């Protein structure tokens, strides 16, 4: 990996509100699309925050 | 509820309305805010997350902000369909869990 792919990869490995299909999808995207690693990371962060928000909704009911 | 929202706002169609929530250092002061919408007689749904992002399929007439220990939700071009109870949600680092407001009822005339 280049530096961008490697930093996006490490963060994406750790995200607790991704499932393994999503995580593996973002990691394949980093491999396929190295010049957009920061974009891939942004998409993964948004999804992680949305699925974390869905947990707050479950807690609320 | 750990978070403080004003219980009710009255409004008319086509106006803007802004509702707010007050928190403290270890909840809103440290964590991004979510908004939950409960339409009359419907289950609650996610409206907004990460302070200012729209949940999938939510109208771009909703916008949100977080500053210091406060957060706000603004509804533009108010519609009869917007009459609902709006609840704030965030993580609390002192309680180590989800905290919520008691809801703001928005009535539309």
């Amino acid at each position: 990996f280049n530096k961008d792919q490697q930093s996006a990869f490490y963060e994406i490995l750790n995200m607790p509100n991704l499932n393994e299909a999503q995580r593996n999808g973002f990691i394949q995207s980093l491999k396929d699309d190295p010049s957009q690693s920061t974009n891939v990371l942004g998409e993964a962060k948004k999804l992680n925050k949305l699925q974390k928000a869905f947990e707050s909704l479950k807690s609320f009911q | 509820p750990v978070l403080t929202q004003s219980p009710s706002v009255s409004a008319a169609p086509r106006q803007r309305v802004t509702i707010s929530v007050s928190g403290s250092n270890s909840n809103i002061g440290s964590n991004t805010v979510n908004w939950i919408q409960q339409l009359p007689g419907r289950a609650p749904e996610l409206l907004m997350y990460d302070d200012d992002l729209l949940a999938p399929g939510v109208s771009d007439r909703f916008s949100g902000s977080r500053s210091g220990t406060s957060a706000s939700l603004t509804i533009s071009g108010l519609q009869s369909e917007d009459e609902a109870d709006y609840y704030a949600a965030t993580w609390d680092d002192s309680l180590n869990g989800w905290v919520f407001g008691g809801g703001t009822k928005v009535t539309v005339l």
